[PDB]
RNA sequence: UUUUUUUUUUUUUUUUUUUUUUUUUUUUUUUUUUUUUUUUUUUUUUUUUUUUUUUUUUUUUUUUUUUUCCA
RNA sequence: UCGGAGUACAAAAAACCCUCCGAGUGAUUUUAAUCUAGACAAACCAGUCAAAAUAACCAUAACAUCACUUAUUGAUCCAAAAUUUUGAUCAACGGAACAAGUUACCCUAGGGAUAACAGCGCAAUCCUGUUCUAGAGUUCCUAUCGACAAUAGGGUUUACGACCU
RNA sequence: GCCUAACGAGCCUGGUGAUAGCUGGUUGUCCGAGAAAGAAUUUUAGUUCAACCUUAAAAAUACCCCAAAAACCCUAAAUUCCA
């Protein structure tokens, strides 16, 4: 990860994580599990019903992905038709 | 003995194909699955061959 | 480490030694006959009977009732084993029987049936339906003598009302007729009590009709203490239970703080209690008819709402109880997109300051 | 072939008397690896006599099994699992008759 | 439970002692 | 492996000559007992650390008073090695809200109500 | 050396749930490789041999007697071959349902 | 998708003097079949360029056997 | 690399160039779905179950079954697929897309974390004494020896350890 | 082998403050709490997590834990769960 960098001497991201990740503004991480496209045929259904199914990150992977990620990605987005916008925030987290 | 892996579609038009173990030495596969795209239980035959 | 047993052990009493010269059994009927036997035992670990409510294991319920008739039994013995063989001694009925061609004169077997071990059958009925643990609480009696309820739905359609039979309130609209053998020397008292369908005390029941000094079979000439109530269950807690008590007294017992209104349309005056009554009426009355039947709601129990108690419907519901879920955690591990939906309070889109 | 303590590894008889068995075995007694003694009904039972006697006389009121089960001293961080059993008189494979 | 009173109530290898998976091999050793 | 020590029951059976012999009552027990820390926790399982903690025995050669239940005297047993405990006595009777300033324990295990009377 | 291969994890089959513990639908009780503990009443079992409780409960043992299916040709050939006084017994997991079913609640007084 | 053997009388084996047993037809044997004895026909799957012969190499399809991708 | 047994005796886990079995798949039809509570296990990635509700068959089961059934298997990316999949002993098996030998002509930063010489621990090996007598010694165990065995001592050789450099 | 006193490939300058999981050093006072290792890895001379631990903030149950309970041929010290 750059921290500085040479042109404009901001801090540059990983285009890696945002290929493969997904950020809700309430903090949480949204990946896929690994391994949903390989060898389907071996897997019993439960065991593909589970590759398929999204996952979500744990407090540690949460915060490199942070790291990892500029602020841009942290914004609110309100895109058009957005199907994530529902679980964008969180409710009823008594902590 | 060695097995081959065989591709199959759906004889109900809907285009929906699935893969299956079957023995080489074994004729052309032919059996009766289940079609969630008509969920219905239609006739299944081996189309194509993908791994040996 | 090695702990004594704290008593026998099951299989202690077989010898292990010399196996062949001990018999076996080679019948899965057998084995399961002799495990279900075995299991009804109490032992001295714990069980499933314990743990699953055998309802207090053994419990001396008090007897208020009639003696059971006298019978001699050497004689019934005799006349029974005569009759045996007077039946065996037919050949027409061997020839049936090996036909495999016999009928059975089903009404006279449920005559006898209601004669000589009908009681018992209505007396484990009643306990398995709870009627004693609601009207006496620690008293089940047997029913010695018969009891034939009828509603008579027309002019030739009659619905008898057995031991937990399900009669509509349709059927119920009207006063039952009620038979029983007696003599024209001994006093009776009929009471139809309502189990379910208080809406206030749970512990306390409706009273639909209430007629005492019945002389001998004549129920009518009795005077009537309670006029008759059609049943009127609520719509959502529906199979409330009825059930006719025919007592025996000997005495002319007159009572003027149970005395009902030829109206009687008060909620408040139709509460009762049977377990007072009978400590009221205990030196006299003893028990010896029970009918109980399964009453639900139809369109007939609104009209009796409406046009009689003067009361709206009550519509009740059988709710279940929210679904469990763990406390939400800051960050879940491994859980789905689902994960935030179990904790939502509504399916719609909420904007703070936007 | 594994021995333990108290076990016996020849046994003889015969109409003769015990002194010129035990002449003749003691021998084989000390060329055993594991000390031995050639004894006879009358000697083991003299000698197990012997030992419940000076266990039930023994007048210090603190033995090794009463100390071990009560676990005085906290001693059981020293002590072993087995020398609850042993009870003292075992260590290893050297047994020692005279520890009571 | 091992220290537990009712150890050994599930012990029933010790009421059957058929337990012979060999072929045909028959005894014919009684003497 | 070195685990906890099982006491059996046979240890705590008091014998007739047992009384007289520590001036113990052998029909009515004592109340109260004063237990003092005499060893140290070093070298001791951490669970002995822990029970002589949770019983306020964390300063030696300091008495304490605790009750007679068994649920104390478990842990009273599982630390035995390491306390001395006595009976508490009472030769003046309970101290009063008026007599709290003025009494004081000898080390005979006696509580006496009126010390340094004037 | 010619041993190879035996290194392997252990799978942590054992007793999850104990004795009066307060347990949900969907909790796994105990997990086992052979029959050692088993279900009772309001208790499934998986594929895997492993039990779960199907209401929600408290959790409890007891030494019960066995009595095999049919179509098991192996317990039904020892239970032929069991002595007369013979009897199996097994160490059955249960679980005491706690909450009701439901509740009748008044919903519009009309 | 790639690698390799290939295409024989009507059926199988060889080999280049295209032969040897089955099958077919015409006779004989038998009361009639079957068995057996004679005679006959029966081919290099096709294209192209050749050798002394072609078992020289190439075009279109036919079954074919093996491989068909660690990540 | 993965599974079973003992080590690891009774909730779980638990290592060695510890002692043994195996696995890198076969055969058959009941061809075995969607969605979602709640749980096991686990650093993570992974692996496990699974109540209710839906589509097709009895209008009463569907967990595919068997071979000790536990292991029979592989994360990105990328290629080929064409609508939905497949995938090379990455076998060093959490794996770099593809890279061999020799240096006594060697160099650099370190290590007594790691060897050879020495020292030190032990005494497998070695050397000593004593105990035991069957046997040799023409008769006779101990004049001179003395097999099968026991106990104790020394640290000279090799070997073991890797504690000081 | 020799190529200006060091040649398995000369010397100077520049890249160059080359890079080092490796060695060495790291400069005032006092006070509080305070850690010996489970999993991966061209990895065991290091890193990345987990378990512990430190500064803050929320809460409420936390250790000891009587019974009872945890397998089937035999099995000790004792373990897990709870008043
Ligand atoms: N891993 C580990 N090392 C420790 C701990 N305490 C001391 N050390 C190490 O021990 C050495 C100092 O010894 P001490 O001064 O503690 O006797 C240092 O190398 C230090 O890092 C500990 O709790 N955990
Ligand atoms: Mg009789
Ligand atoms: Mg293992
Ligand atoms: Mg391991
Ligand atoms: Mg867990
Ligand atoms: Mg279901
Ligand atoms: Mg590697
Ligand atoms: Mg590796
Ligand atoms: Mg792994
Ligand atoms: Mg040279
Ligand atoms: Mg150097
Ligand atoms: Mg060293
Ligand atoms: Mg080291
Ligand atoms: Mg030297
Ligand atoms: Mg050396
Ligand atoms: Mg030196
Ligand atoms: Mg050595
Ligand atoms: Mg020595
Ligand atoms: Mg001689
Ligand atoms: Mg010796
Ligand atoms: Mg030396
Ligand atoms: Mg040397
Ligand atoms: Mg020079
Ligand atoms: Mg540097
Ligand atoms: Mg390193
Ligand atoms: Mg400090
Ligand atoms: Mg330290
Ligand atoms: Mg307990
Ligand atoms: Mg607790």
């Amino acid at each position: 990860v750059t921290y500085f960098s040479s042109r404009k001497g901001k801090r540059k991201t990983v285009k890696a994580v945002i290929y493969r990740f997904l950020r809700l503004h309430s903090g949480l991480w949204l990946r896929r599990k690994a391994g949903y496209k390989k060898k389907l045929w071996k897997k019993t259904a439960a065991r593909k019903r589970r590759l398929r199914e999204f996952v979500f990150c744990n407090k540690t992977q949460s915060k490199l992905l942070d790291k990892m990620t500029t602020s841009f990605w942290k914004r609110r987005n309100w895109y058009a038709d957005d199907p994530y916008q529902k679980y964008q925030d969180r409710t009823n987290l008594k902590v | 003995s060695k097995t081959i892996l065989v591709k199959m579609m759906s004889q109900a038009g809907t285009g929906f194909s699935f893969n299956t173990k079957r023995s080489r030495l074994r004729e052309k596969l032919t059996l009766l699955h289940y079609d969630p795209v008509v969920k219905k239980k239609v006739l299944f035959v081996e189309q194509k061959k993908i791994r040996s | 480490r090695r702990a004594a047993p704290l008593g026998p052990m099951p299989n202690e009493d077989i010898d292990v030694s010399d196996l062949e010269r001990l018999k076996k059994y080679r019948s899965f009927d057998r084995y399961r006959r002799r495990a279900e036997q075995e299991a009804r035992k109490p032992h001295w670990w714990r069980t499933y009977r314990e743990h699953f409510g055998e309802e207090s294991g053994p419990k001396d319920r008090v007897d208020i009732g009639l003696p059971p008739p006298k019978v001699s039994r050497t004689q019934q013995l005799l006349e029974r084993k005569q009759a045996l063989r007077e039946l065996r001694a037919n050949v027409e009925e061997e020839r049936a029987a090996r036909l495999q061609t016999a009928r059975i004169p089903l009404e006279a077997v449920r005559a006898e049936w209601e004669r000589t071990c009908g009681p018992y059958h209505k007396q484990r009925l009643a306990e398995y339906c709870g009627l004693y643990r609601d009207l006496f609480h620690g008293a089940t009696f047997v029913p010695r003598v018969p009891l034939h309820v009828a509603y008579a739905v027309g002019e030739d359609d009659l619905m008898p009302v057995y031991h937990g039979n399900e009669v509509t309130p349709t059927e119920a609209a009207q006063a039952p007729e009620v038979t029983y053998e007696a003599d024209e020397g001994s006093l009776w008292t009929l009471l139809l009590t309502n189990l379910d369908g208080h809406l206030l005390e749970p512990d306390a029941e409706y009273v639909h009709w209430l007629v005492t000094n019945i002389p001998g079979n004549r129920v009518t000439e009795g005077q009537e203490t309670c006029p008759y109530l059609p049943p009127f269950p609520a719509r959502g807690s529906g199979f409330h239970r009825f059930a006719f008590l025919l007592f025996k007294q000997d005495k002319r017992i007159d009572f003027s703080g149970d005395t009902r209104p030829s109206p009687c349309y008060q909620l408040a005056q139709r509460t009762f209690h049977t377990f007072d009554f009978y400590k009221k009426h205990q030196d006299a009355m003893t028990p010896a008819g029970l009918a109980f039947f399964q009453c639900r709601w139809d369109d007939s129990v609104t009209r009796v709402f409406h046009q009689l108690l003067d009361m709206r419907e009550p519509v009740f519901e059988f709710v279940r109880p929210p679904p469990y879920h763990p406390k939400q955690k800051r960050f879940p591990h491994r859980q789905p997109l689902r994960y935030l939906d179990r904790y939502r309070d509504s399916h719609e889109p909420t904007y703070g300051i936007y | 072939t594994p021995v333990k303590a108290g076990r016996l590894i020849v046994e003889m008889g015969g109409r003769c008397e015990f002194k010129e068995v035990q002449g003749f075995l003691d021998l084989v007694a000390h060329k055993l690896p594991f000390p031995a003694k050639a004894v006879s009904r009358e000697t083991l039972e003299k000698m197990r006599k012997d030992q419940e006697e000076r266990e039930r006389n023994n007048q210090n009121p603190w033995t090794f099994e009463r100390i071990a089960t009560a676990n005085m001293l906290g001693i059981r961080k020293v002590l072993s699992p087995y020398d609850l059993t042993h009870k003292g008189r075992y260590w290893g494979k050297f047994y020692t008759p005279e520890r009571v | 439970y091992r220290s537990k009173p009712t150890h050994g109530i599930g012990r029933y290898k010790h009421l059957v002692k058929a337990q012979e998976p060999k072929k045909k091999k028959g005894k014919v050793e009684v003497r | 492996k070195f685990t906890r020590s099982r006491i059996p029951d046979k240890v705590f059976q008091p014998s007739p000559e047992d009384h007289e012999k520590y001036g113990g009552d052998p029909q009515y027990p004592h109340k109260l007992h004063i237990v003092t820390r005499i060893k140290s926790t070093k070298r001791r399982p951490y669970w002995e650390k822990d029970i002589i903690k949770m019983l306020g025995l964390e300063k030696a050669h300091t008495p304490q008073v605790h009750k007679n239940i068994p649920s104390v005297n478990a842990k009273l047993k599982v630390v035995k090695h390491l306390i001395r405990i006595k009976p508490l006595k009472l030769p003046q009777g309970l101290p009063t809200e008026e007599d709290m300033a003025n009494t004081c324990l000898k080390s005979n295990g006696e509580l006496v109500v009126r010390w340094l009377l004037n | 050396s010619k041993n190879l291969g035996g290194k392997s994890p252990g799978k942590r089959f054992g007793i999850k749930k104990m004795e009066g513990h307060y347990v949900h639908a969907g909790n796994i009780l105990a997990t086992q490789r052979h029959f050692r503990w088993h279900p009772g009443a309001h208790v499934g079992l998986g594929k895997n041999k492993c039990l779960y409780a199907l209401e929600e409960g408290v959790v409890r043992y007891t030494k019960e007697v066995y009595v095999p299916n049919p179509s098991n040709s192996e317990a039904v050939d020892l239970v032929t071959r069991l002595p007369q006084g013979a009897v199996l017994y097994k160490t059955f997991v249960h679980v005491v349902p706690a909450k009701p079913e439901g509740t009748f609640k008044l919903v519009a007084m009309l």
